[PDB]
């Protein structure tokens, strides 16, 4: 078919502060086909209660999809997002920078 | 509300 | 002032893994509404904003019967594209659909729209007249012959002119507390040095709705667009989005550089300049 690679974005719903709740966001976009893996990791191990989206399409009909989870960013921890997808030879992990 | 399906492909 | 009601349907087959699953999602402008999703336990369209919710039973019903007759006419199609194409029974495929109407801010229509793609390519799709269609390729032209010969053109023009504006005017007087509300963008520039030479300035758009916006970079008046690295517009989760644009200056020459930002929720355009504090 076309495949398309997807393109991926992390980043927090509000500016962080660390110690205080918000949600961690990895915004994945511009993908075909649809099946796609995302997991959100905290210093390196998956989040269980992870939630996404309802599948959707733009204009040019590539797929997009928000997977978020509630957190509390500190100054330590790590977080990250890891996309499998059949465009990719091995998984790819986007690391969340509280500034992007 | 959506549309009712008609024909396929 | 104008509105978008959309259906976004995707179905795709998974050969030794049952039938293909179906999805349907609906938005007005930015905002989803509903969906369905055959793969649900028991599957029936779901609200997904809070000023749907008042439709009563029936209307629910009704929708899920709809698209469950819907998934199995994607399924007689993808059988039918995958002959077209003369491809295995192996693979998985990809049958998208769209379609619902555009109106102004006095409700009327200015356009209708009713496409398809297969594997992510334009396969056909309804022309702007309602009345004729566009095929991307000899398979597309099969469809094009059949759907000619049983007046589809017909039956999509009527419901674009009619249920599609009818309904949509219904829910913007339903959710007009926040389909009709543009939400401005908050704005900021930040300042990183990358090096003694250089550093960047980004330009921050947060808490906008609906997501359409434009953020530019100017050094001396002139648009940077070669040199602005503009991330795609993203959701925050709250129904607001996100947007930043950043450029990389020589030190010591930021204040040449002003960040222009055009919303629906703005009374003015923003220019906005790094303020060193």
């Amino acid at each position: 078919m076309i495949q398309r690679t997807p393109k991926i974005q992390v980043y927090s719903r509000h500016p962080a502060e660390n110690g205080k709740s918000n949600f961690l966001n990895c915004y994945v976009s511009g993908f075909h086909p649809s099946d796609i893996e995302v997991d959100l990791l905290k210093n390196g191990e998956r989040i269980e209660k992870v939630e996404h989206s309802d599948l959707s399409f733009s204009k040019d009909w590539s797929f997009y999809l928000l997977y978020y989870t509630e957190f509390t960013p500190t100054e330590k921890d790590e977080y990250a997002c890891r996309v499998n997808h059949v465009t990719l030879s091995q998984p790819k992990i986007v690391k969340w920078d509280r500034d992007m | 509300r959506p549309q009712v399906p008609l024909r396929p492909m | 002032g104008s509105h978008s009601m959309r259906y976004f349907y995707t179905s795709v087959s998974r050969p030794g893994r049952g039938e293909p699953r179906f999805i349907s999602v609906g938005y007005v402008d930015d905002t989803q509404f509903v969906r369905f999703d055959s793969d649900a336990a028991s599957p029936r369209e779901e609200p997904r904003a809070p000023w749907i919710e008042q439709e009563g039973p029936e209307y629910w019903d009704r929708n899920t019967q709809i698209y469950k007759a819907q998934a199995q006419t994607d399924r007689e199609s993808l059988r039918n594209l995958r002959g077209y194409y003369n491809q295995s029974e192996a693979g998985s495929h990809t049958l998208q659909s769209m379609y619902g109407c555009d109106v102004g801010p006095d409700g009327r229509l200015l356009r209708g729209h009713n496409q398809y793609a297969y594997d992510g390519k334009d396969y056909i799709a309804l022309n702007e007249d309602l009345r004729s269609w566009t095929a991307a390729d000899t398979a597309a032209q099969i469809t094009q012959r059949k759907w000619e010969a049983a007046r589809v053109a017909e039956q999509d023009r009527a419901y674009l002119e009619g249920t599609c504006v009818e309904w949509l005017r219904r829910y913007l007087e339903n959710g007009k507390d926040t389909l009709e509300r543009a939400d401005p963008p908050k704005t900021h520039v930040t300042h990183h040095p990358i090096s003694d030479h250089e550093a960047t300035l980004r330009c921050w758009a947060l808490g906008f709705y609906p997501a359409e916006i434009t953020l530019t970079w100017q050094r001396d008046g002139e648009d940077q667009t070669q040199d602005t690295e503009l991330v795609e517009t993203r959701p925050a989760g709250d129904r607001t989005f996100q947007k930043w644009a950043a450029v990389v200056v020589p030190s010591g020459e930021e204040q040449r550089y002003t960040c222009h930002v055009q919303h629906e929720g703005l009374p003015k355009p923003l220019t906005l300049r790094w303020e060193p504090s």
